[PDB]
């Protein structure tokens, strides 16, 4: 029973490489349209269209999960319910992962990479162009219960990994948001600090694609003249 | 304007060396239809002492001249390595028409790299023919850059079925080389690899072993920062990266501040002195004394 | 818009002489230079006319 | 090309299946009715009797 939520101008990261401080510069990437309905759950499989939003307060990735083509975890044979075990000891109070019935084996591996073992927002964007998966994400404290809060706030990139390979589905590991991203060209806004302020749409609105034209948070009163039709 | 004065490099350190053995003449090759992909990072990359492994009998690139290859520093290069007759060389292009370029792994129109290719008389040759070696010849639709195919299905030719139906017009598009040493030189098995690369995309990886040399500061020099040169004054940076920033520009579109690879500090960068020169006199007539008078 | 019109590649390589000088022989080199040149002096003929 | 009720149906050096979409002068057609060990003699780069 999905549940529909329109989504609330969040999704801006960092597109590049690149420091600019107090500029209005623009770009066209694979960004999330503003006010659109994301899906709403409270563990179906889920199609991994061009960009995926998650953002929730463990991700599996592939394409037949039957170890027969390598899956980026995050040739495993899956199980029929897959998922992870923590149990609660008698013996002694802790929590201990005791049960793991993850998959069933790894005959043939590819790439392994192993990294230091390890109330809030948690924000991610999964998107594999040029046969890189890049991971962007911001831990974002906040105290609300329904709602994503109303405002900006940028997904600094966490890490590259080059693998490249066929990504379709993917199947997470309890309320969790899923976006979709499109191409898109927005007018990224920076600050002396040199981060994302603000941003503004060039296809949602009329009035956005004349900010877009104009270069300018600010609209003078008058006629304008945008595109062509 | 005023001249530089002298000239700074700078390159991360990196001592492991890029292992070509695989690459160059090993105990296997790939196939055509299965090209295969290796991944070469956090080496260094040299030419001139590619000339004692094997022999090179074809040296050409399109789009890097292949006398420079120790002065830029490169990032995420790709090696291909597959075997192809000797009579289809020059069907390894950037916008060359080929039935290797067509319906097998082709090359993107703005390649930027080198192929080399060295012929091979019987390491890849048998005298029975060698079958393990298969090349497409059709295909339903032609590849997209950088492709591969695997599909083993019988190719269909008119309304007759195929793909498991072998019938009438239903055939295998794989064909076998069969390579023997008594053939002519143009049937001869080849070694190829190509080398695809990608410049000032991300942080350098693959550079020359070039040394570095001392910061100097205040005194605007010719500078190479990981491939980057310019000229202008090195000056202390007051505004401050994030932990994933590496390049900075202005509104100009034109850098400015490059974090330093070895002290991985943050330097600005400013052009050297620059104006206009005139000068003034009060008649050839009356006198000779002039005045000069500077702009900027 | 004179000063924007620097980053256009214009048909060659790159918008950047420095990455050209490096990158080819002087051979090869000028079948860029002589695009940028075209081009940079078509935007300054336009500025001095407007 | 898809009759189906020839024994043999083969081009040799065009595309078979792209022939009623080119313009060509002038078509010169031989037949004639060989054995059935004589088949192969006829094609190109064959020799025989
Ligand atoms: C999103 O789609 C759902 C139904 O698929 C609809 O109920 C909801 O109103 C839509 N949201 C928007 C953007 O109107
Ligand atoms: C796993 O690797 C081995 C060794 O390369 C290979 O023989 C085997 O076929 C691989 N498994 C599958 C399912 O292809
Ligand atoms: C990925 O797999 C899907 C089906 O699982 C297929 O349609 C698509 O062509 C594949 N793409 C690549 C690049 O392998
Ligand atoms: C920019 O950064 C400085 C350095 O911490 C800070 O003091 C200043 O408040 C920042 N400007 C903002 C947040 O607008």
């Amino acid at each position: 029973p999905p549940a529909y939520t329109n989504s609330f101008t969040r999704g801006v990261y960092y597109p590049d490489k690149v420091f600019r401080s107090s500029v209005l510069h623009s770009t066209q990437d694979l960004f999330l349209p503003f006010f659109s309905n994301v899906t709403w759950f409270h563990n179906p499989v889920l199609p991994f269209n061009d960009g995926v939003y998650f953002a929730s307060t463990g991700w599996i990735f592939g394409t037949t999960l039957d170890s027969k083509t390598q899956s980026l975890l995050i040739e495993f044979q899956f199980c029929n319910d897959p998922f992870l075990g923590v149990y609660y000891h008698k013996n002694n109070k802790s929590w201990m992962e005791s049960e793991f019935r993850v998959y069933s084996s790894a005959n043939n591996c590819t790439f392994e990479y192993v990294s230091q073992p390890f109330k809030n927002l948690r924000e991610f964007v999964f998107k594999n162009i040029d046969g890189y998966f890049k991971i962007y994400s911001k831990h974002t404290p906040i105290n609300l219960v329904r709602g994503l809060p109303q405002g900006f706030s940028a997904l600094e990139p966490l890490v590259d990994l080059p693998i490249g390979i066929n990504i379709t589905r993917f199947q997470t590991l309890a309320a969790y948001y899923v976006g979709y991203l499109q191409p898109r060209t927005f007018l990224l806004k920076y600050n002396e600090n040199g981060t994302i302020t603000d941003a503004v749409d060039c296809a949602l609105d009329p009035l956005s694609e004349t900010k877009c034209t104009l270069k300018s948070f600010t609209v003078e009163k008058g006629i304008y003249q945008t595109s062509n039709f | 304007r005023v001249q530089p004065t002298e000239s700074i490099v700078r390159f991360p350190n990196i001592t492991n060396l890029c292992p070509f053995g695989e690459v160059f003449n090993a105990t296997r090759f790939a196939s055509v239809y299965a090209w295969n992909r290796k991944r070469i990072s956090n080496c260094v990359a040299d030419y001139s002492v590619l000339y004692n492994s094997a022999s090179f009998s074809t040296f050409k690139c399109y789009g890097v001249s292949p006398t420079k290859l120790n002065d830029l520093c490169f990032t995420n290069v790709y090696a291909d390595s597959f075997v192809i007759r000797g009579d289809e060389v020059r069907q390894i292009a950037p916008g060359q028409t080929g039935n290797i370029a067509d319906y097998n792994y082709k090359l993107p129109d703005d390649f930027t790299g080198c192929v080399i290719a060295w012929n091979s008389n019987n390491l890849d040759s048998k005298v029975g023919g060698n079958y393990n070696y298969l090349y497409r010849l059709f295909r339903k639709s032609n590849l997209k850059p950088f492709e591969r195919d695997i599909s083993t299905e019988i190719y269909q030719a008119g309304s007759t079925p195929c793909n498991g139906v072998k019938g009438f017009n239903c055939y295998f598009p794989l064909q076998s080389y069969g390579f023997q040493p008594t053939y002519g030189v143009g049937y001869q098995p080849y070694r190829v690899v190509v080398l695809s690369f990608e410049l000032l995309h991300a942080p350098a990886t693959v550079c020359g072993p070039k040394k570095s040399t001392n910061l100097v500061k205040n005194k605007c020099v010719n500078f190479n920062f990981n491939g980057l040169t310019g000229t202008g004054v090195l000056t202390e940076s007051n505004k401050k990266f994030l932990p994933f920033q590496q390049f900075g520009r202005d509104i100009a579109d034109t850098t400015d501040a490059v974090r330093d690879p070895q002290t991985l500090e943050i330097l600005d960068i400013t052009p050297c002195s620059f104006g206009g020169v005139s000068v003034i006199t009060p008649g050839t007539n009356t006198s000779n004394q002039v005045a000069v008078l500077y702009q900027g | 818009t004179l000063v924007k019109q620097l980053s256009s590649n214009f048909g060659a390589i790159s918008s950047v002489l420095n990455d050209i000088l490096s990158r080819l022989d002087p051979p090869e080199a000028e079948v860029q230079i002589d695009r940028l040149i075209t081009g940079r002096l078509q935007s300054l003929q336009t500025y001095v006319t407007q």
